[PDB]
């Protein structure tokens, strides 16, 4: 018994195949190019994705068939749940609709090490997450703009290329003086569109680059790491775990690390193939819940685009 | 009695900045700490102040929390609402309001006003009345339309503006993907 | 410890300034003997606002940074007078100034608080003493 | 038109169901067996994927 997951919430087209002994028989990725919609790239994509799929295994070995149905854009959400269910049509196999921030807190807690308090950091999408009283609940997220997508905003501006993410991370590697731009928390909220106009004040200033990309990762990341030792106290949570594409940062990586050693908890991050937005965590997810009977009709995939993690039921646990 | 308050230098920040933000942070509590007994509003004393060592040393309230109380007690809402309009009134925008901001002993005061700030912006009073919403939310969901209500009930009879705002709560809370 | 008294009908006299190490208050305006203590608390400890710690303290009981307005609203006047000192010298100034000694004068009626509360703008609810001790603690700011 | 009947009723029994997950449609648009110009490339764009997904 294994499963076929679609992941296209986003800019990425994810294709995986995954067993329920937890391997992964394949997986597969692309991501976006913006010069069309991500739900184009998708549409376009998912079809030569299926076929590399058949090819490594033979169709009539996928026993489900899973796909994102949020949260997300709207148009690409409607591009993988049709591709979805003309794939579970044309095989008579089962589909299910797996929500794809809980995707991603479950890949991580697979190819990792539990009950991991998941700051889920995106181009599109920051928020902390936790599995508290039989629901995964987010514990803080931003009000205006995403973490990802304040960075990569601030990287079109100085017409860094896209993604800004890593290559922000370079550019902050050797800055020494921090500007001055305001540090907003409420709560256990962020509000990233200051910082992005803060910057492109400084910028507009003109400040050194280094210095002010330095400033900004360090005030993101400190807002970041300040909100999830805020959900960890609340939480009690026994370890973070840093997903998403921004993930891929090794400057925000070591701020969690600093925080979880200063607090006496592990800080996680599984794989670059997996921390991205990938088929592989659709497949596991949608293969969790049918494992548990999660079973869902044609009439029941609809759409989610707003899909949050506590309208989702999880048994997997 | 008297307790001394430290904002500590969190070793995973930028040295530089975090000394800054624990300056500012300091600074801020103090000023507005004080500023808010203008308005009638219960609050610890600020005895001593010392932005060098980031400690202040204020009154010592004996009293439970209001996130311990709020949904035992639903009156403590009514005063939150009270003490979160009278705030608004007088443009003191705290911008970080939780049910653990508020201690009741016998009458109901405001603890930390770290991230407070002197706004116009009714925008901003909505935005920080959907981080209450929020906290409020996430830390009693099975009492948030009560302790809403009566919080909202407190607001209107303090605060006269509100629905203004409120309004503009909706439309904050509207801020999501189509 | 620092020598704090309050003089009731004190004979004012410029040349005791010319004699030089001790202040002179207003025993009316100020709160009473916690005003003083965190007066002094905050001269000593904090960094002073004025070349003189003397002074300093004077200072630091107005409660706002200029200081020649720290003289008008807090300095001493005829009569009742609050003198800071550090005994020999107190004797000495007592002797001079003249008055009767009196601890109440320091001490706050309904008068005294009006006092206060008009001098210092104190417009808000909670005790008067606190507040005021809050105010001057407040000076290390803007 | 189509090259046989069987392609378009599955085109159409994949597609529709999308349709009607739509409730506010800009115009009258008969689907059986400025804004509406790009509507209809939208279920172009869907009938298109569907079909490609075989």
């Amino acid at each position: 018994m294994i499963c076929l997951g679609l992941e296209g919430t986003a800019e990425k087209t994810g294709v995986g195949i995954v067993t329920s002994d937890g391997e992964v028989l394949f997986n597969k990725t692309i991501m976006y190019k913006p010069p069309r919609e991500a739900a184009d790239h998708h549409a376009e994509t998912f079809p030569k994705l299926i076929k590399e799929a058949f090819e490594v295994v033979d169709k009539n070995e996928i026993d489900l068939i899973a796909f994102s149905q949020g949260p997300g854009l709207g148009p690409s959400l409607r591009v993988t749940a049709t591709v979805a269910r003309t794939l579970s049509l044309t095989l008579k196999k089962p589909i299910i609709g797996v929500n794809h921030c809980i995707a991603h807190i479950e890949i991580g807690k697979l190819t990792t090490e539990e009950d991991p308090l998941t700051l889920y950091v995106s181009g599109g999408n920051t928020q902390v997450i936790a599995y508290v009283s039989k629901k995964y609940r987010v514990f803080g997220e931003t009000l205006d703009i995403a973490v990802g997508n304040c960075l990569d905003q601030f990287a079109r501006y100085v017409n860094l290329p896209h993604p800004g993410g890593p290559y922000i991370e370079e550019l902050a590697r050797k800055g020494k003086k921090l500007v001055d731009l305001p540090y907003t928390v409420k709560g256990m909220d962020i509000a990233f569109s200051g910082l992005l106009t803060a910057a492109m004040r400084a910028y507009d200033a003109g400040e050194r680059l280094e210095d002010i990309c330095y400033s900004l990762q360090e005030y993101a990341f400190s807002m970041l790491t300040e909100i999830t030792e805020r959900a960890l106290a609340h939480t009690n949570k026994g370890e973070v775990m840093l997903v998403g594409g921004v993930a891929a940062n090794n400057r925000l990586r070591e701020m969690l690390k600093a925080m979880c050693e200063g607090q006496n908890v592990d800080f996680y991050v599984p794989p670059k193939e997996f921390c991205g937005d990938n088929g592989a965590m659709i497949a596991w997810l949608g293969l969790l819940m049918h494992k548990n009977g999660r079973w869902m009709s044609l009439d029941e995939t609809k759409i989610i685009p707003n899909y949050r993690t506590d309208m989702v039921e999880v048994n997997w646990i | 009695d008297v307790i001394i308050k430290e904002r500590v230098k969190k070793g995973y920040r930028d040295e530089r900045l975090d000394e800054n933000i624990r300056k500012s942070r300091t600074a801020r509590e103090a000023r507005y700490l004080a500023l808010v007994k203008d308005f009638g509003i219960p609050a610890p004393y600020i005895f001593d102040v010392d932005l060098d060592n980031k400690r202040i040393m204020m009154s010592y309230i004996n009293g439970k929390l209001a996130k311990d109380v709020i949904e035992d007690n639903l009156d403590i809402a009514y005063k939150i609402g009270e003490i979160v309009g009278k705030l608004h009134k007088n443009d003191v925008i705290h911008n970080d309001l939780t049910t653990s901001n508020f201690i009741f002993d016998k009458d109901l005061y405001i603890i930390d006003f770290g991230l407070g700030k002197i706004s116009n912006l009714d925008r901003d009073k909505a935005v920080d009345l959907i981080v209450f919403k929020k906290a409020v939310l996430s830390t009693h969901h099975e009492k948030f339309d009560e302790i809403w209500e009566r919080f909202l009930e407190g607001y209107k009879s303090v605060y006269d503006r509100w629905e203004i705002i409120l309004e503009l709560m909706k439309d904050v809370e509207r801020r999501a993907r189509y | 410890p620092m020598i704090i008294r309050g003089i009731r009908g004190a004979r004012i006299n410029n040349e005791i300034f010319n004699l030089g190490k001790f202040q002179i208050l207003n025993a009316d305006v100020v709160a009473t003997k916690k005003h003083v203590l965190h007066a002094i608390n905050q001269a000593k400890t904090k960094k002073p606002i004025a070349k003189s710690f003397w002074m300093e303290i004077l200072v630091r009981a107005s409660g706002q940074r200029q200081i020649h307005e720290a003289i008008k609203i807090i300095g001493a006047k005829d009569g009742n007078v609050c003198l800071i000192c550090e005994e020999e010298t107190f004797r000495k100034i007592y002797e001079l100034i003249g008055g009767e000694i009196d601890d109440s004068v320091l001490e706050i009626n309904e008068d005294k608080e009006r006092l206060i509360r008009e001098i210092f703008k104190i417009r808000g609810f909670g005790n008067v003493v606190e507040r005021v001790l809050e105010k001057i603690a407040l000076i290390e700011l803007k | 038109e189509f090259p046989s009947e069987d392609v378009a009723k599955v085109v159409y029994e994949a597609v529709l169901y999308e349709h009607l997950s739509v409730p506010y449609r800009r115009s009258e648009i008969d689907f059986k067996l400025s804004a509406l110009r790009g509507t209809v490339n939208s279920y172009l764009r869907w009938i298109k994927a569907a079909i490609d997904v075989i």
